[PDB]
RNA sequence: GAAACUGCGAAUGGCUCAUUAAAUCAGUUAUGGUUCCUUUGGUCGCUCGCUCCUCUCCUACUUGGAUAACUGUGGUAAUUCUAGAGCUAAUACAUGCCGACGGCGCUGACUCCCUUUGUGUGGGAUGCGUGCAUUUAUCAGAUCAAAACCAACCCGGUCAGCGGCGGCGGCUUUGGUGACUCUAGAUAACCUCGGGCCGAUCGCAGCCCUCCGUGGCGGCGACGACCCAUUCGAACGUCUGCCCUAUCAACUUUCGAUGGUAGUCGCCGUGCCUACCAUGGUGACCACGGGUGACGGGGAAUCAGGGUUCGAUUCCGGAGAGGGAGCCUGAGAAACGGCUACCACAUCCAAGGAAGGCAGCAGGCGCGCAAAUUACCCACUCCCGACCCGGGGAGGUAGUGACG
RNA sequence: GUUGGAUCUUGAGGGCCCGCCCCUCGGCGCCCCCUCGAUGUGUCCCGCGGGGCCCGAAGCGUUUACUUUGAAAAAAUUAGAGUGUUCAAAGCAGGCCCGAGCCGCCUGGAUACCGCAGCUAGGAAUAAUGGAAUAGGACCGCGGUUCUAUUUUGUUGGUUUU
C-alpha cells in the first residue's frame, strides 16, 4: 500500500542544492504545494534561518511568519514553508531588503540583496502560450501566472517583464540569438553566458549549444535553459563563486586567501 | 437579518461584481489600440511580399 | 469488485500470469445500464476522480439532426429496427450506440415546407388536406418574388428524403452512447449509408 | 480499396459525411465520400494507398485518430499470417561485460500492419512506430514498409 | 466560553517483507488514452431584453422549514448500544430576487426611390433564437506560377456599357504542435428533473447624501461556488536488465488463446467484456511447466587485477496489515487504532444477545542458538487542524546494550 | 549454433599542423527583392540580410556495430577536496576583529562514479553491409500522347494552353 500521496519528507533524502545536513534531523522542511516543482524550490525556512539565522526553534519560524512582515513577489505570504523559486523575489518590508535566489555555479542558492528597483519586476520565461477559451489570449510563465491580452506579436521562450505591484506584462523581451541565459540543472548547473546556436531535432528534446562567458562551451537540453534577458545586457547581478565555472583548484585558492584575512 | 452590516455586505459584493467588469473593458480596449497600430507597420509588409512574387516569376 | 486489469489473463507465450496486489476501488467497471424504451428516467452517478456520469433507465426521446439542412430537432424514438452490434439488440429494444431507430418524419417536413415556403411534394392525403396548401398560397403579399429569387431547384429535396417522409417515419443512427451520455441523440440518414442499411434490413428477415 | 459495406456496418471518417443538398439524390459517393488524409511527420509521406482507400481500418496513421508517438524502432518480418497484422523480430544486442565478447538476443512482437501498406511478404524490413495500445499484444503499428538493398531483385533485364 | 453542528485531517504516519520470476522493481521513455482536493496565477453583475416574464416573475431593506447540543421522560444481564417527547441555529439543508435605459439573425404585416411592375438599391414593426457548460449535427480551420477570349458585375483612363455594364487593366484579407477531424469561429438546437453553473455568507473598519435613513461606494480578509492552468500525484503504455531446473520439450481458447470489426463498460487506452468474423500467438536465442527463507533498487563484505558473495534490516519504490470476498465516505482508500458477510481464531453473556484484530509503541505468551523500558516528553526535528497557541509510541529523551 | 580467404585513391605557413587530391545553412556564382559601392517599389560588382537554383564544402554514395564528445544521469553510502570533532570513530562545520556601540568582516558544506538500452556528436581503421548481366544509373539531354492540382488575365463561371 500506499493508498494517497504522502504529506512528509524525511532528511538525507531531500534535494543536495538546499544545502541541509545529513542525518542530525530526520525531517526536511518539505516545500508547500505552488507555482514551483518541489525539486527546484527553497522552502522559506531554510532561507530564514538556516541561512540568515533568524531563529533556533520551530516555535520562533511560525511566530515570524504570523507577523506578516515578510512578502513574497510583491504579496503578503505567511507560509512557513513557502516555495519559492528561481527568481523569486523575497520582500522584507521591516528592514527594507529585498533578496533574490539566483544558483552559484557551485550550485548553492545565493543570497543576493538586490536594490528595490531591481525587486519591482522579474523576468520570467514563457512556458506556454495558449489560445484561450472564446479566441482570448493569454501567455502563461513558468511559474504558472497567466496574463490575458499579451503583446500580439510574442512567440515561445520569449522572456517578459512582470510587475509586482501591479502584475501583468510590463513590456517583454524578444528571444533572438546570443540572448543571456543562465543554465539551470544538470552538470552544467548555476552557469551563465550567451547562446551561439540552438539546434532543432524534430520529435521529443531539442538541445541548445550554449557558450559561456570564459569560451567553455557545451550543450544542454532546452528545457535546462532559462533565458534571463537580452544578450550582453544583465537585468540582475552575478552572484557569488562567479556565478560563471570556476576550477576546484581556484577554488581552493579563493577559500584559503580570503580566510584569516578578514576581521 | 437585514441590518446594517449585511447592506454594507451586499453592496461590497455588487462593488466588486461592476469593478471586474469595467476591468475588463479597459484591458480589451487598450489591447484592441496595440493591436490596430500594430498592423499599419506589421500588416502592410504583405502587399510587398505579394507584389514581388510577380517580379520574380517574369525570369 | 468487478474488474479490469490488464496483470490478469495468458501471455502471449501461452503462459500464465500471476496477481499484481489486490482488488482495489479504481478497477471498479459497473454493470451495464440496460436502456431501452419507456418513459425517461435519467439518475446522475458519482464516478471515480469526482465528476458525474449519466446513468440512463429508459429513454425515448433523442434530439436527432438532419445533416443535410444543418438543424436539428427534438423527437421521439420509437423503435429499433437494426443493430449490428447484436441482432438480440434489437429484439429486446435497447438501445445502444449505432442502433438504427424510426423517428417522426413530421417536424422535419414541416420545419423544410415552412421555411423554404415552398412543399417538396405530398407525403399523404390527411398531411394535405389542412396545411401544406395553405404553404403553397404563401402569407407573403408581397415578398412573393423575393421567395421565388431565394429559392431556386426548391419545392423540392432529395429523392432518399423524400421516400422517407412517404413512409411516415425516417430511419435514423444514434451517434452517442446511450447510457454513459444518458443522450440517445444522433444524425438522420440519408444517400448510401440508408441504401446499405435497409439492405442488411432485408437481409436478416426471412 | 477495400469496401466498408463488406462486414454488416458503414462507416464514415470524422466530419466527412454527406450533404445531398437540395439537387436530387446522392451523395451516395462515387468513392464512398472524400477521402481525407494527414500525414503524421518524422520523415515519413503518407502514400498513395492512404489516398486510394476507403478501408475501415482506422488504426492507420494516415486515416485514423491514432497518433504516433515515442520510439521507432526497425525489424526484420519473421511471419505473416492472417489479416491487419504481421510478427516482426527485433534483433537487439545485449551487453555482457564480464565475459569480453556478448550476445546477440531477440524478441519477437506483434505489430499492426495497415491495408495502406500491400504488395507487402514475409523476409521484408519494416519500419514500426510507438503508439498508444492498439490491442493487447500490439502496441506498435506499420509506418513503412521499406525495399532496400542486401534483398535484390534490382538485377533486372525487364 | 465547556459543549454541539459545520468544514478539514483520519488514504498520510508508523510497521513488516509473507506474497509475487518480466510479475514486483530499476533505469530510460509516454499520456495526442486520462483523473486530480489543495496551493499559486487568471476566471466572479445579465436572463447578452423569451425583438424584458427578470418595469408586471413586485421577497431584495433577504424566502422556506428541521435536528443536534439543551431540557425532560426512558429502555437494555451486558454495547464508543440507543427510543420517545418539548425546543431550536447556520458558510448545514431546499429555494429564489432587485438588474440592458445603448443584445442579436433570418423568416416577415411590409414601406421609400430609380429602370412601370418585371429587375435593382434601401430599411423594417409583429414572432422566435442572442452567458457559459453539457450533448448532437454541419460548415470552418483560406495558405503554391502565367495568359487570349466569352457569360455574369466592382472601380479608374476613354466609350463600341451610355462605371445600371460590353470592350483594356487593378488592389486579392486566419492561432499551435514533429504529427490530431488540435485551438478558435459560424449556423441549428438539445437538457440534467430532488439530479449543470452564474454568492440569499461573514468579520474588520473607513464614506457621501439638492437630506436625514434611505439608497448608493472605498480598503483590509474570511469562506463557498464555476472554469482553465499549476503543484502533490495517480492508472496504464516504450525499451533494456533478474535465481535454479530437460529425471520439465512443445505450449496457449471452449469458461478468449492471438487478431479484425462494432458495441457494452471503465477516471481514461485495451479481448476490459461481448456479439460476429478470422486462425492466430509462442518456443532449442530454453519458451511452456516446476522449484524458491524470490520483495526490488541505491547500496554492503572480500578479491593483485579478473572476480565471488550479500541486500527483511536508518533511504527510495512496490506489496500486505488473522485469511478471503464485497462496500461506504472522499479529489485520493477496496482502509482492520472504518464497515459488512463468511472462514479460521479469541472475548463477554443473566443465554435473548453483544462487541474484536499489536507484520503500531511498550509488554506478555509461544518459538528458538538469538534480540531491550509494561519508563519520561511534545522542548527539539517535522506533520496535521479552524491553528503561533492544540494533539502526536511520528519523533525526541533516558534505561537495557563487550553486535561492532 | 558458433566460426570463416584475398581485393575498392586523400602543395603551401611556421618550426608536427591544416582543408584537398591520381540548399533548412554557409557560400564560388547565376537570377529576385529592401538594395551595398556605378544608384538612393530601385542596377550591371552580390546573396553579403531574407530567397530560389547550385559548386570547393556538404546529406553526397548503402547500412551499422565499435570507438569518441555531450546531455539525461537520487541524497546518504563510497572514493575524495575544504574544514584543528583535544587524537579518533565521526560531524559539516568555521575563522577573525571590536571593551560589549566593530551596533561588525568573512570562507564553506568541492569534485568523481552510474547494469544496460535509448538520446546527441566526431571518426572511418577493424568486423559485417551496399550495387549494372539477356541493363542500369546519372545531367531541365528531348519529343508525341493523356491527366490532375492551383497561381494568374479585378472578381466568379466556360473554353485553350503554359
Amino acid at each position: 500500500m500506499a493508498r494517497g500521496p504522502k504529506k512528509h519528507l524525511k532528511r538525507v533524502a531531500a534535494p543536495k542544492h538546499w544545502m541541509l545536513d545529513k542525518l542530525t534531523s530526520v525531517f526536511a522542511p518539505r516545500p508547500s504545494t505552488g507555482p514551483h516543482k518541489l525539486r527546484e524550490c527553497l522552502p522559506l525556512i531554510i532561507f530564514l534561518r538556516n541561512k540568515l539565522k533568524y531563529a533556533l526553534t520551530g516555535d520562533e519560524v511560525k511566530k515570524i511568519c504570523m507577523q506578516r512582515f515578510i512578502k513574497i513577489d510583491g504579496k503578503v505570504r505567511a507560509d512557513i514553508t513557502y516555495p519559492a523559486g528561481f527568481m523569486d523575489v523575497i520582500s522584507i518590508d521591516k528592514t527594507g531588503e529585498n533578496f533574490r535566489l539566483i544558483y552559484d555555479t557551485k550550485g548553492r542558492f545565493a543570497v543576493h540583496r538586490i536594490t528595490p528597483e531591481e525587486a519591482k519586476y522579474k523576468l520570467c520565461k514563457v512556458r506556454k502560450i495558449f489560445v484561450g477559451t472564446k479566441g482570448i489570449p493569454h501567455l502563461v510563465t513558468h511559474d504558472a501566472r497567466t496574463i490575458r491580452y499579451p503583446d500580439p506579436l510574442i512567440k515561445m521562450n520569449d522572456t517578459i517583464q512582470i510587475d509586482l505591484e501591479t502584475g501583468k506584462i510590463t513590456d517583454f523581451i524578444k528571444f533572438d540569438t546570443g540572448n543571456l541565459c543562465m543554465v539551470t540543472g544538470g552538470a552544467n548547473l548555476g552557469r551563465i553566458g550567451v547562446i551561439t546556436n540552438r539546434e532543432r531535432h524534430p520529435g521529443s528534446f531539442d538541445v541548445v549549444h550554449v557558450k559561456d562567458a570564459n569560451g567553455n562551451s557545451f550543450a544542454t537540453r532546452l528545457s535546462n535553459i532559462f533565458v534571463i534577458g537580452k544578450g550582453n545586457k544583465p537585468w540582475i547581478s552575478l552572484p557569488r563563486g562567479k556565478g560563471i565555472r570556476l576550477t576546484i583548484a581556484e577554488e581552493r585558492d579563493k577559500r584559503l586567501a580570503a580566510k584569516q584575512s578578514s576581521g | 437579518l437585514v441590518t446594517p452590516r449585511v447592506l454594507q455586505h451586499k453592496r461590497r459584493r455588487i462593488a466588486l461584481k461592476k469593478q471586474r467588469t469595467k476591468k475588463n473593458k479597459e484591458e480589451a480596449a487598450e489591447y484592441a489600440k496595440l493591436l490596430a497600430k500594430r498592423m499599419k507597420e506589421a500588416k502592410e509588409k504583405r502587399q510587398e511580399q505579394i507584389a514581388k512574387r510577380r517580379r520574380l516569376s517574369s525570369l | 469488485g468487478i474488474s479490469r486489469d490488464n496483470w490478469h489473463k495468458r501471455r502471449k507465450t501461452g503462459g500464465k500470469r500471476k496477481p499484481y496486489h489486490k482488488k482495489r476501488k479504481y478497477e471498479l467497471g459497473r454493470p451495464a445500464a440496460n436502456t431501452k424504451i419507456g418513459p425517461r428516467r435519467i439518475h446522475t452517478v458519482g464516478v471515480r476522480g469526482g465528476n458525474k456520469k449519466y446513468r440512463a433507465l429508459r429513454l425515448d426521446v433523442g434530439n436527432f439532426s438532419w445533416g443535410s439542412e444543418c438543424c436539428t430537432r427534438k423527437t421521439r424514438i420509437i423503435d429499433v429496427v437494426y443493430n449490428a452490434s447484436n441482432n438480440e439488440l434489437v429484439r429486446t429494444k435497447t438501445l445502444v450506440k449505432n442502433c438504427i431507430v424510426l423517428i417522426d418524419s413530421t417536424p422535419y417536413r414541416q420545419w423544410y415546407e415552412s421555411h423554404y415556403a415552398l412543399p417538396l411534394g405530398r407525403k399523404k392525403g390527411a398531411k394535405l388536406t389542412p396545411e401544406e396548401e395553405e404553404i403553397l398560397n404563401k402569407k407573403r403579399s408581397k415578398k412573393i418574388q423575393k421567395k421565388y429569387d431565394e429559392r431556386k431547384k426548391n419545392a423540392k429535396i432529395s429523392s432518399l428524403l423524400e421516400e422517407q417522409f412517404q413512409q411516415g417515419k425516417l430511419l435514423a443512427c444514434i451517434a452517442s452512447r446511450p447510457g454513459q451520455c444518458g443522450r440517445a441523440d444522433g444524425y438522420v440518414l440519408e444517400g448510401k449509408e440508408l441504401e446499405f442499411y435497409l439492405r442488411k434490413i432485408k437481409a436478416r428477415k426471412g | 480499396m477495400a469496401d466498408i459495406q463488406t462486414e454488416r456496418a458503414y462507416q464514415k471518417q470524422p466530419t466527412i459525411f454527406q450533404n445531398k443538398k437540395r439537387v436530387l439524390l446522392g451523395e451516395t459517393g462515387k468513392e464512398k465520400l472524400p477521402r481525407y488524409y494527414k500525414n503524421i511527420g518524422l520523415g515519413f509521406k503518407t502514400p498513395k494507398e492512404a489516398i486510394e482507400g476507403t478501408y475501415i481500418d482506422k488504426k492507420c496513421p494516415f486515416t485514423g485518430n491514432v497518433s504516433i508517438r515515442g520510439r521507432i524502432l526497425s525489424g526484420v518480418v519473421t511471419k505473416m499470417k492472417m489479416q491487419r497484422t504481421i510478427v516482426i523480430r527485433r534483433d537487439y544486442l545485449h551487453y555482457i561485460r564480464k565475459y569480453n565478447r556478448f550476445e546477440k538476443r531477440h524478441k519477437n512482437m506483434s505489430v499492426h500492419l495497415s491495408p495502406c501498406f500491400r504488395d507487402v511478404q514475409i523476409g521484408d524490413i519494416v519500419t514500426v512506430g510507438e503508439c498508444r495500445p492498439l490491442s493487447k499484444t500490439v502496441r506498435f503499428n506499420v509506418l513503412k514498409v521499406t525495399k532496400a538493398a542486401g534483398t535484390k531483385k534490382q538485377f533486372q533485364k525487364f
